[PDB]
């Protein structure tokens, strides 16, 4: 199903410094939905800035402690059918 | 419906399967799409002097000279072997 792919990498340098996913949501979207970002022409087709309000909607799914102040993040919505 | 969404680009390889072009780190992602808000995913490798980026709809990495953008073809993710050689018409320079 769909993950959030979530990377992200220091402010200073620029290096990667984690990539976390999220659980899979199988084939519902609606995740998508509440941060604001069509189904259309978005899955599986890039990584998408991850601002401030979208924080507390995806920090739910991640053992990561989103610190935006810290670093750059970016999710994707990655899917593949059945678990992966 | 959201399946058929799912299945409208292929998916990018993730990090620990791409064989065949040495370690690789994910890289601050740049490339815009025309259709679409995403920025294409992106690693580098050989100590970031090569840059590679998943392009969805033919599903296979694009790789470029990190120094200049320079296109350098493309790559199979399953064995690192290079599908389509250097286009000269094409690079990343902007996105780097």
């Amino acid at each position: 199903g769909l993950k959030l792919d979530l990377t992200w990498f220091d402010k200073s340098t620029e290096d990667f410094k984690g990539e976390e996913y999220s659980k899979d949501f199988g084939d519902d979207g609606s995740v998508m939905e509440s941060l604001g970002v069509p189904f259309k022409d978005n899955v599986n087709n890039g990584c998408f800035d991850v601002i401030a309000e979208w924080v507390p909607l995806l920090q739910p799914y991640f053992n990561h402690q989103i610190d935006i102040s810290d670093n750059e993040y970016f999710v994707s919505f990655d899917y593949r059918d059945g678990d992966w | 419906g959201f399946k058929d969404y799912g299945h409208d680009y292929h998916p990018a390889p993730k990090t620990e399967n791409i064989k065949g072009l040495g370690d690789l780190k994910p890289g601050i992602p740049k490339t815009p799409k025309q259709n679409g808000g995403g920025k294409r995913k992106r690693w580098t490798g050989d100590k970031g002097r090569k840059i590679y980026e998943w392009d969805s709809q033919h599903g296979e990495l694009e790789g470029y000279r990190a120094s200049d953008g320079q296109h350098l073809g493309s790559f199979d993710p399953k064995t690192g072997n290079q599908l389509k050689g250097p286009d000269p018409k094409r690079n990343i320079k902007k996105y780097l």
